[PDB]
């Protein structure tokens, strides 16, 4: 399936989710730290079953199963200052998002 | 014995900025032991209002262009770092600074409150050689000591800020030069006492006679250690107000207990004896005495106030 | 194979550290070892340190 | 289940040993319900913030 | 002391552990007197009976259960305290006058 | 310590 | 003002006059100082006899 960017992530609490615009993209003028986000991306997960210790597990509290695994960009650590300019490439036919 | 106490006799300035300051007299060899001493003591730990906050209007981050001034932005936050400010009472002030018209921005200009003392008048700030674009600013200025380099109170203080706040080093240290000189205090019977002459160079803000005396202070204090030394809400409550498992605040009052006080010291073995409770309320009879760190039995204190509460 | 590629540019300021390298301008090699406060530098008969 | 096991059975398939079908998984509805009462899922809870 | 408060005090005590699969005798238990004259106890005192409230509650409940759980609809039978879901349905169509399915959907 | 702090009276007043 | 105060740690008396006393912490650039004010102070000004 296709991936794409939205700043709707699982496994996220509201202190990453805090400085996002709607599409996944920082602010021009955010301040940042190692271990958080710049874009938001996810991709389809493949249907592959585990062993079946989750699977009753699954079954107790109601686990909300995702076809939605994680795999966006994250700062890489050590570093840490201030982002100061993007920008957006795009193919054409495709719509243009917002950000676009 | 033969002490003698050191007066301060002297004080003159040459500039507002370049002061000296004589001490007489000092005793036998005591001259470079105090001269050294002082000298540490007002390089580092004077306190003094230095510039740690600027936020300013159509900035999205620090390295961008502004219209219509010559520098850049952080040339702009390098220039007014050395900008001096006296303030005398308030622990936290905000200046406010507007601006337009071609011509260079001075430091005057800032609406000043009656308590705010700026020092000094010439201090360029800016550029402004359109008259179109104008400047806007604010300004935060704190009091206190050190080298704080702005960023470990944001590595600490993590009070989400929004886009804007603009943050600078701070160079708290209203001192900047320092030397002294031992010279030979006469005194016609004490011909060994040494008179001191200790320069201070420095900006505003500085009291000469405070440096000294603050330094004084502490001395004061750091000698210390070498001349002296060588109630819980739900407790006070009844069982109906206790907000625990389901069933047990209506219960509990049956068996004689309406006190948290009387809960701390009933059994184990005959209250639940007794058919009123239930199975589930020893586990969280037993989380009023484990959450807040009792035994089984214990006699307390006081437990009864004036007031004995039941329906 | 690309749908968007958004690519971020970030700006990182770094400061003096107990071990960046440094050097003279004849080949001397160095190392800053440590940091200093301004008390026990050493200082002139006139008042500024070195 | 499956635990400490390796048959993986239905409710067919234990249903025809025991004595019914109606009652089987029915009676996990306590087993689920002090369970998922927090009074001993603390072992089981923090393994959900997966 | 008075039967009336006692039974105020044991009114709530059901209500209070609804979750459970509560039978008569863990009731009696809290009355401190015999099984029959607590079934008399407290109609003398709600003028409402006990031994179909503790069926009600579960209804009461499944007024709220079947509202909030898209668990399915096999499962929420015993922990009302039926051993069939068929029985469930038994007890529901007379009483809130509909298919329980439709009780969930239906929003 | 009582000689420092005897020689340094007349600034903390 | 947010100096620091210390308390006297330890003394390992050894004899009647051998000693050795550890005090910590202070605030930074005083351990030479408050030496540096004992070194002196100490060693030329104390009275006795001889």
């Amino acid at each position: 399936g296709p991936e794409e960017i939205t700043a709707d992530i699982p496994n996220v609490g509201e202190a990453a989710l805090s400085k996002l615009d709607e599409s996944g993209i920082v602010y021009i003028g955010a301040e940042v730290t190692g271990g958080d986000i710049l874009v938001g991306k996810v991709t389809p997960k493949g249907e592959t079953q585990l062993t079946p210790e989750e699977k009753l597990l699954r079954a107790i509290f109601g686990e909300k199963a995702s076809d939605v695994k994680d795999s966006s960009l994250r700062v890489p650590n050590g570093v840490s200052g201030t982002v100061i300019d993007v920008q957006v490439f795009t193919r054409d036919g495709v719509e243009k998002d917002k950000r676009a | 014995t033969e002490f003698l106490k050191p007066r301060l006799v002297d004080i003159e300035q040459v500039s507002s900025t370049h002061a000296k300051v004589t001490l007489e007299p000092l005793e036998r060899g005591f001259g470079h032991t105090l001269g050294n001493a002082l000298r540490r003591i007002l390089l580092s730990s004077m306190p003094g209002c230095a510039v740690t906050e600027v936020e300013i209007d159509g900035v999205l981050h620090e390295y961008s262009t502004k219209e219509g001034v010559q520098e850049d932005i952080l040339e702009i936050l390098l220039n007014l770092k050395g900008l001096a400010v006296r303030v005398q009472g308030k622990d936290e002030v905000i200046l406010t600074l507007n601006k337009s018209g071609i011509g260079p921005v001075t430091a005057a200009d800032i609406t000043h409150d009656g308590d705010v003392e700026i020092v000094k008048p010439q201090h360029v700030i800016c550029h402004l050689t359109d008259e179109n674009a104008s400047i806007s600013m604010r300004i935060k200025v704190q009091r206190g000591r050190g080298y704080v380099p702005a960023s470990t109170r944001i590595h600490s203080e993590e009070d989400e800020r929004p886009i804007g706040r603009l943050l600078v080093d701070a160079c708290y240290s209203p001192v900047e030069r320092i030397a002294y000189n031992v010279e030979a205090a006469r005194v016609e019977q004490r011909t060994d006492l040494d008179k001191l002459v200790i320069e201070m160079e420095t900006n505003g803000t500085i009291d000469p006679e405070e440096a000294i005396r603050r330094a004084a202070t502490i001395l004061a204090e750091q000698l210390e250690a070498f001349v002296d030394l060588r109630f819980d809400p739900i407790l006070l409550r009844p069982v109906d107000d206790l907000e625990l498992t389901v069933r047990s605040a209506n219960c509990l009052k049956a068996e004689a207990i309406h006190y948290i006080g009387d809960l701390v010291q009933r059994t184990e073995v005959e209250l639940l004896k007794t058919p009123n409770l239930g199975k589930k309320s020893l586990t969280e009879i037993k989380d009023v005495l484990a959450s807040r760190g009792l035994s089984l039995g214990m006699r307390l204190e006081n437990w009864p106030p004036a007031s004995i509460a039941d329906e | 194979g690309v749908l968007k590629i958004v690519k971020v540019y970030l700006a990182v300021k770094r400061r003096i550290q107990p071990g960046d390298k440094m050097a003279g301008r004849h080949g001397n090699k160095g190392v800053i070892s440590k940091i200093n406060p301004i008390e026990d530098m050493p200082y002139d008969e006139n008042g500024t340190p070195v | 289940f499956g635990i400490d096991m390796n048959t993986d059975y239905t409710l067919e398939e234990v249903g025809k040993q025991f004595d019914t079908r109606e009652r089987i998984r029915q009676i996990e509805a306590k087993a689920l319900r002090k369970l998922r009462h927090p009074s001993r899922s603390e072992v089981l809870r923090s393994f959900l913030d997966d | 002391m008075s039967h009336q408060k006692i039974i105020q005090d044991l009114i709530a005590w059901i209500d209070e552990h609804i979750d459970q699969p509560l039978n008569i005798d863990v009731v009696a238990k809290k009355s401190g007197y015999s099984k029959w004259y607590l079934q008399r106890m407290f109609r003398t005192v709600t003028h409402q009976t006990l031994g179909d409230y503790i069926r009600q509650r579960r209804l009461l409940l499944a007024a709220v259960e079947l509202r909030t759980t898209e668990r399915p609809i096999f499962d929420i039978a015993m922990d009302l305290g039926y051993v069939s879901q068929q029985t469930f349905s038994r007890v529901f169509r007379r009483q809130f006058d509909r298919t329980p399915s439709d009780y969930r959907h239906r929003l």
